[PDB]
């Protein structure tokens, strides 16, 4: 059994060339065929590349597959990027143990300049704390492409439990919005000097921090 | 043309057993050339293989789901089915049935249309509204973010207005989040001039028709 | 249970054995000969279900032989496949002691033998 690690998102302007990597964590990637699926939102996946580099009839020549034994990875390359290529892409291989899908990669064909997300972090309200509850609300907006990763930090320590994050959705201005909620007990909230919401977008991280200061 | 169609309940309560069935049309389960598979996809997440079956009846499962899944095949009706026991909100997904060749390797073609399975046992519940107070400072010609937390409601939708609709500029109501409890929560924020804090009244009007809930929460600046 | 259930279990076994056989025959590889030279122990007489002990005891080496020959083009999932074959055998075999023939055979002859076995019993059950 193994994992296939893909970048969460890749993006380029039309006409250029983009590459999506698929790294196998365990075992040789040349030992099993690698497939690439394209999935449009709300639709079923279709094949663009099967058996490492084979291409189904109907799939444009822009799509090509390769295998790199050195980095133990599989790559999907698209030349002459088109707006129709904008979709989610999944690499897929197999094992003696089971069938393994990649985490998926959102390919964005740039129609507008990249925009960093605007992040607003709210501490638990006084009213909620008196109700013996606590919710940290991290609001993320106006970012493009529409793919971000959210990580919460208690002081400097990572927090994974109690985190619920929405999937980004298009706004009116064709940018994206998302929100992340950190559920806490009032005791957990007060037991730390500060909590942070870290939003990573296109490799860049935007961070906001709130502290339990009652007055 | 070979086409696959998933059939499910659409809505199932937790701890129950999910029963799906794939129907093969324009083709048959008449050769040993293929495995007949089930794949699922949690909303906003990636694809996950569940398992497949050979027309002999022999099954092959995902190690992480093996203990909860059971796959059977009906060559007479050209259908194969899936049973997923003790479901939770984590099992809410679009479930696909697909075909993959044997021996040559695992490659899914074609896929079914996929069916959305929603796992929840949440009664109609009105939201609790908490004020999201703005910053504790006043910056010259700066803006301040204030909002309302619409917490734990079911089902969708929830409408949010500000000052009975008099305030629309700078208003951003974010799509709700689906908690593990099965309840929804969203937030609506307004970006206002910081100079107008304390002197201007900001009130969010939350309306949740399914529960006949109408709540007006005044958002005042922090005491700091 | 009913006579039909035994018949259903046998064809299930039959098809799985045929899957391995058909996979091997259509397999095209330079170092494929490694898989074929391996000797399998054969039953002296295969007349009734109780004789499936000879197949059961040879299931693990069958798995290991298939596991050794696993290329891109040849993917059979031996551990799970044999496990599927095993549980069917146990439903049929259900403390007989297997008697083996003095002549050993190849995987093809080994598969054909037990394939013939299932077909021989099924025809009688019908």
């Amino acid at each position: 059994n193994f994992m296939l690690t893909q970048p969460h998102s890749v993006s380029e302007s039309p006409g250029k060339t983009v590459t999506i990597s698929c790294t196998r964590s365990s075992g040789s990637i040349a030992s099993n065929y690698v497939q690439w699926y394209q999935q449009r939102p709300g639709s079923s996946p279709t094949t663009v590349i099967y058996e490492d580099n084979q291409r189904p009839s109907g799939v444009p020549d822009r799509f090509s597959g390769s295998i790199d034994s050195s980095s133990n990875s599989a790559s999907l390359t698209i030349s002459g990027l088109k707006t129709e290529d904008e979709a989610d892409y999944y690499c897929q291989s197999y094992d003696s143990s089971n069938v393994v899908f990649g985490g998926g990669t959102k390919l964005t064909v740039l129609g507008q300049p990249k925009a960093a997300p605007s992040v607003t972090l709210f501490p638990p309200s006084s009213e909620e704390l008196q109700a013996n509850k606590a919710t940290l609300v991290c609001l993320i907006s106006d970012f493009y492409p529409g793919a971000v990763t959210v990580a919460w930090k208690a002081d400097s320590s990572p927090v994974k439990a109690g985190v619920e994050t929405t999937t980004p959705s298009k706004q009116s201005n064709n940018k994206y919005a998302a929100s992340s909620y950190l559920s806490l007990t009032p005791e957990q909230w007060k037991s730390h000097r500060s909590y942070s919401c870290q939003v990573t977008h296109e490799g860049s991280t935007v961070e906001k921090t709130v502290a339990p200061t009652e007055c | 043309q070979l086409q696959l169609q998933e059939s499910g309940p659409g809505l199932v309560k937790p701890s129950q057993t999910l029963s799906l069935t794939c129907t093969v049309s324009g083709g048959s389960i008449s050769s040993g050339g293929y495995y007949w598979s089930w794949i699922r996809q949690h909303p906003g997440k990636g694809l996950e293989w569940i398992g497949y079956i050979y027309y002999s009846g022999s099954t092959y499962y995902n190690p992480s789901l093996k203990s909860r899944v059971t796959i059977s095949v009906d060559t007479s009706k050209n259908q194969f089915s899936l049973k997923l026991s003790s479901v939770t909100a984590a099992d809410t997904a679009v479930y696909y049935c697909a075909r993959t060749p044997t021996v040559t390797g695992d490659w899914f073609d074609p896929w079914g249309r996929g069916t959305l399975v929603t796992v929840s046992s949440a009664s109609t519940k009105g939201p609790s509204v908490f004020p999201l107070a703005p910053s504790s400072k006043s910056t010259s010609g700066g803006t301040a973010a204030l909002g309302c937390l619409v917490k734990d409601y079911f089902p969708e939708p929830v409408t949010v207005s500000w000052n009975s609709g008099a305030l629309t500029s700078g208003v951003h109501t974010f799509p709700a989040v689906l908690q593990s409890s099965g309840l929804y929560s969203l937030s609506s924020v307004v970006t206002v001039p910081s100079s107008s804090l304390g002197t201007q009244t900001y009130i969010c009007n939350v309306n949740h028709k399914p529960s006949n809930t109408k709540v007006d929460k005044k958002v005042e600046p922090k005491s700091c | 249970s009913s006579t039909k259930k035994t018949q259903l279990q046998l064809e299930h076994l039959l098809l799985d054995l045929q899957m391995i056989l058909n996979g091997i025959n259509n397999y095209k590889n330079p170092k494929l000969t490694r898989m074929l030279t391996f000797k399998f122990y054969m039953p002296k007489k295969a007349t009734e279900l109780k004789h499936l002990q000879c197949l059961e005891e040879e299931l693990k080496p069958l798995e290991e032989v298939l596991n050794l020959a696993q290329s891109k083009n040849f993917h059979l999932r031996p551990r799970d496949l044999i496990s599927n074959i095993n549980v069917i055998v146990l439903e049929l075999k259900g403390t007989f002691m297997c008697e083996y023939a003095d002549e050993t055979a190849t995987i093809v002859e080994f598969l054909n033998r037990w394939i013939t076995f299932c077909q021989s019993i099924i025809s009688t059950l019908t």
